[PDB]
RNA sequence: UGCCAGCCACCGCGGUCAUACGAUUAACCCAAAUUAAUAGAUCCACGGCGUAAAGAGUGUUUAAGAAAAAAAAUCACAAU
C-alpha cells in the first residue's frame, strides 16, 4: 500500500534517434548534384560511411545510384564534375592543411 | 574469575547494549548520499539484492537494507571493542587516507591505509615479528584497491579466520565479507559518516567496559 | 610441498598441511552420510555408504585418507584419471 | 593450527567445526559475539559467473508519473532559471513547481494535455517565475 | 516515519531527471595549481580549470555555477567484462555563483 | 665376468665397485609339489567426436522414428 514506489513505465526522457542527412529523402540517379556531393573531387572515389556519415541504407542507395549514373552516362567517373565544385560540402574529409 | 565471566557474558543478553540505534537513521544516511551507487555498467552481479533499483543509469542502493545491516556491523564492532580486541581500519583510497588514519588513532584503534605488503596477514611472524597478535576485526571503508580488484586483505582476513566489516559499494564483491553494509564509499559525506559512526561505537564500548569494570571493583 | 632435498619437502608438506584442514561430517562416526558421486577435473570418484561391519573397500589412497579422517566403512570406485593430487 | 581454506565455508563454519573436532582448543572472541547477533547472510565464498544467453538481471528502473511530466517540461523550457542545489535537502526546482501545478490542475479534471500544460505555465508566471523556453 | 522510497522520490537528485545539460551549483573543496576540485553534491566531484577572468576569486570554499554533462564518466572498452570508471564527473565551469 | 658371457612379463640389466649375468652366503614365498608354455575365465562404449580416434562437401525425400507444455510461414544490400 506504498504509493511512493516506482511505476514500470517506458523511459519518458529518452531522446529521439539521430538521422542520416537523407532519412526519408529520395536518392535518384538522375540528379548528379546530390550524388556528386559524396565523391572525392580529385579522384572520383566514393566516400565511405566514416566520411559521408550515412545510415547504411542510404550509403548503399548512394553507391548504387552513383554507379548507375556513371554508366547510363549522366555523371563522370574519374573526377567530380567541376560545376558542382562549389556546392555545399557535407563530408568530413580535409585534404588541404 | 567467575565475575570476569559475568562481565563478558552480561552484554550478550541485550540487543542494543551500547544503544547504537540512536546514532543514525534512514534520513541520516540519505543526506550523506550513501544511497548513491555507480552506473549500471559497473554493477557487480552479487550486489543486485541490495539495489533498490536503477535511476537513469545510476544504481540506487536500498537504504532500508543499509540501515538493517549497519546496525548489525556497528553492534558487532562495539562488542569486539568492549572485549578489548584489535580493530584494524583498512582502506586503500587516496582521498580519505588521512581521514581514516586520524579516525583510527582517535578511537585507539589501528589503521592500515598504505600499500598492503604481501604476506602481512598470512605470514605475520616474519613481517611484523617473533610473536604477534593479529587484528580481531577488520573494517574496510573501501573494499577495492586502486587498480579496482578486491583488496587483498579481504581474501587473507577470510583466510585467517578474522571477521570483517566493510562498506561495499555497488561494484564491490560482498561475498567474503562477514558483515557487509551496502552503501556509497566514494563521496566525502558518506565516508566521513561511516568513520564517525565506527569511531563513536568503539569509544562508547571502551567506556562501557571501563564503567562496568569500576562497578565490578566496587562489588567487592 | 617441494624442495631440493626429500627430507626438506617432507617437513614442508607436513607443516603446511596442518593449515588446510577440513571437517568431515561422519554419520554415527563410521560412514559418510549418503552416497557421493563427483567429477573433479578428469577424475570420477563414486562412494557408497556402508553398514557397520564392511570395512574400507577403496582405492589405497582413499583408504589412507579415510583412516586419517576416522571413516571406517566405505566403498569407493575411482574412474577416469587416477592422478593423485586430483 | 586453523583453516586457510577461504572457499570451503564461512569463517564461522570452519571455526566452530575446528573447535568441534577438538583441534582448536581456545574459543576466539568474535565467536561468542557472532553467535549472539549473526549477520543476515552466511559469508560463504561464491564465484561470480558472467551471465549468458537470454538471462538478464532483475533490477527495476526507477520512474514516476511526475517524470512523464518533467520530460515535457525540459523539452519545452530546458533546465530552469534557478539552477539546482543538491546540497539543500528540501530544495524545490522550477521543474518541481511546474509539476505540482500540473498535478493540481489534473485534480480539476482537465484531461487534455495542452490545457494542463499551458495553464500550469500561466499558474507559474503568476508566482513570478520566467519561462524563457527554447526554440 | 518516512519510508526510503518516499525520500528518494522527492530528492533534488531525482527531481533533476537526466543530468545532461543541467545548470547546477557546486563548491570548491580542493585546489591544485589550475585544477579546481568541485563538489556539486552528486557522487563524484568534478574537476575544472581555473578560468582566466577573475582567477583569484576561486578559492577553497567558493561556490560556482556548473553545466553538468555526465554524472559519472564511464565506458566499456574492447575486451572488458565491466565498464571502467574514471571516478569523476563531467562538467563545464560557467562562472561563480552570481549573487 | 667386463656391452663379453648371458638375463627380462613390462620398464630394463651387462663398457671394471653388477643387490638385475654366472656361482656362493643369507633371505623370501609356495610346498608333495614348484616353475615355464599354451588355452580359457575376466576384460571395450549407457564412453566419446574444436585441438587427441571420430560431425561424414551440400540439400531433399524414402524406410524408421520424435512429436512429449507455449507461439511462428514474409520484405534496404553481392543467390541462381
Ligand atoms: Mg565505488
Ligand atoms: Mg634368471
Ligand atoms: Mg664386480
Ligand atoms: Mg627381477
Ligand atoms: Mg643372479
Ligand atoms: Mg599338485
Ligand atoms: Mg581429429
Ligand atoms: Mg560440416
Ligand atoms: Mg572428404
Ligand atoms: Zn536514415
Amino acid at each position: 500500500s506504498n504509493e511512493d514506489l516506482p511505476v514500470p513505465m517506458e523511459n519518458p526522457y529518452k531522446e529521439p534517434l539521430k538521422k542520416c542527412i537523407l532519412c526519408e529523402k529520395h536518392v535518384d540517379y538522375k540528379n548528379v548534384q546530390l550524388l556528386s556531393q559524396f565523391i572525392s573531387p580529385f579522384t572520383g572515389c566514393i566516400y565511405g560511411r566514416h566520411i559521408t556519415g550515412l545510415c547504411g541504407k542510404k550509403q548503399k542507395e548512394i553507391t548504387k545510384a552513383i554507379k548507375r549514373a556513371q554508366i547510363l552516362g549522366f555523371m563522370p567517373v574519374t573526377y567530380k564534375d567541376p560545376a558542382y565544385l562549389k556546392d555545399p560540402k557535407v563530408c568530413n574529409i580535409k585534404y588541404r592543411e | 574469575n567467575d565475575l570476569r565471566d559475568r562481565i563478558l557474558s552480561e552484554p550478550l543478553k541485550h540487543a542494543d547494549f551500547f544503544n547504537l540505534k540512536e546514532l543514525f537513521s534512514v534520513r541520516s544516511l540519505f543526506d550523506a548520499r550513501v544511497h548513491l551507487g555507480h552506473k549500471a555498467g559497473c554493477r557487480h552481479r552479487f550486489m543486485e539484492p541490495y539495489l533498490f533499483g536503477s535511476r537513469l543509469g545510476q544504481d540506487i542502493i536500498d537504504l532500508e537494507q543499509t540501515a538493517a545491516h549497519l546496525q548489525l556491523a556497528l553492534n558487532f564492532t562495539a562488542h569486539v571493542a568492549y572485549r578489548e580486541g584489535i580493530i584494524l581500519f583498512v582502506s586503500r583510497h587516496r582521498q580519505f587516507a588521512h581521514l581514516i588514519e586520524t579516525t583510527a588513532r582517535d578511537c585507539g584503534e589501528y589503521a592500515h591505509t598504505r600499500y598492503f605488503k604481501g604476506g602481512l596477514l598470512t605470514n605475520a611472524p616474519l613481517l611484523l615479528g617473533p610473536g604477534v597478535r593479529l587484528p580481531d576485526l577488520i573494517i574496510f571503508l573501501h573494499t577495492l584497491n586502486n587498480v579496482f580488484e578486491p583488496h587483498v586483505a579481504v581474501r587473507d582476513a577470510a583466510k585467517m579466520n578474522i571477521p570483517t566489516v566493510g562498506i561495499v559499494d555497488t561494484n564491490c564483491n560482498p561475498a567474503l565479507i562477514t558483515y557487509p553494509v551496502p552503501g556509497n564509499d566514494d563521496s566525502p559525506p558518506a565516508v566521513r559518516l561511516f568513520c564517525r559512526l565506527f569511531q563513536v561505537a568503539i569509544s562508547r564500548a571502551k567506556e562501557k567496559r571501563r564503567q562496568v569494570e569500576a562497578l565490578y571493583r566496587l562489588q567487592g | 610441498g617441494k624442495a631440493t632435498e626429500r627430507a626438506d619437502a617432507f617437513r614442508k608438506a607436513k607443516n603446511r598441511a596442518v593449515h588446510y584442514l577440513h571437517y568431515i561430517e561422519r554419520y554415527e562416526d563410521h560412514t559418510i552420510y549418503h552416497d557421493i558421486s563427483l567429477k573433479f577435473k578428469r577424475t570420477h570418484i563414486k562412494m557408497k555408504k556402508q553398514p557397520r561391519g564392511y570395512g574400507l573397500h577403496c582405492h589405497r589412497a582413499i583408504m589412507t585418507i579415510c583412516r586419517l579422517i576416522g571413516i571406517k566403512d566405505l566403498y569407493a570406485k575411482v574412474s577416469g584419471s587416477v592422478n593423485m593430487l586430483n | 593450527a586453523g583453516s586457510r581454506l577461504e572457499t570451503v565455508g564461512s569463517i564461522f563454519s570452519r571455526t566452530r567445526d575446528l573447535i568441534r573436532a577438538g583441534v582448536l582448543k581456545e574459543k576466539p572472541l568474535w565467536l561468542d559475539i557472532y553467535n549472539a547477533f549473526p549477520p543476515l547472510r552466511e559469508p560463504v565464498f561464491r564465484r561470480p559467473r558472467l551471465r549468458y544467453g537470454k538471462a538478464k538481471a532483475a533490477v527495476q528502473d526507477i520512474f514516476y508519473h511526475e517524470d512523464r511530466i518533467r520530460a515535457k517540461f525540459y523539452s519545452a523550457y530546458g533546465s530552469g532559471p534557478k539552477a539546482f542545489d543538491l546540497f539543500n535537502p528540501n530544495f524545490k526546482s522550477t521543474c518541481q513547481r511546474f509539476v505540482e501545478k500540473y498535478i493540481e490542475l489534473q485534480r480539476l479534471g482537465e484531461t487534455d494535455e495542452e490545457k494542463l500544460f499551458v495553464e500550469a505555465g500561466k499558474a507559474l508566471l503568476a508566482e513570478g517565475v520566467t519561462l524563457r523556453r527554447v526554440g | 516515519v518516512e519510508s526510503f522510497a518516499s525520500m528518494l522520490r522527492h530528492s533534488p537528485l531525482t527531481q533533476m531527471g537526466p543530468a545532461k545539460n543541467k545548470l547546477v551549483i557546486g563548491q570548491i573543496f580542493h585546489i591544485v595549481e589550475d585544477d579546481l576540485y568541485i563538489d556539486f553534491g552528486g557522487k563524484f566531484h568534478c574537476v575544472c580549470k581555473r578560468p582566466e577572468v577573475d582567477g583569484e576569486k576561486y578559492q577553497k570554499g567558493t561556490r560556482v555555477r556548473l553545466r553538468l554533462l555526465d554524472l559519472e564518466l564511464t565506458s566499456r572498452f574492447l575486451g572488458a567484462t565491466t565498464d571502467t570508471t574514471i571516478l569523476e564527473a563531467d562538467a563545464v565551469l560557467l562562472g561563480l555563483q552570481e549573487s
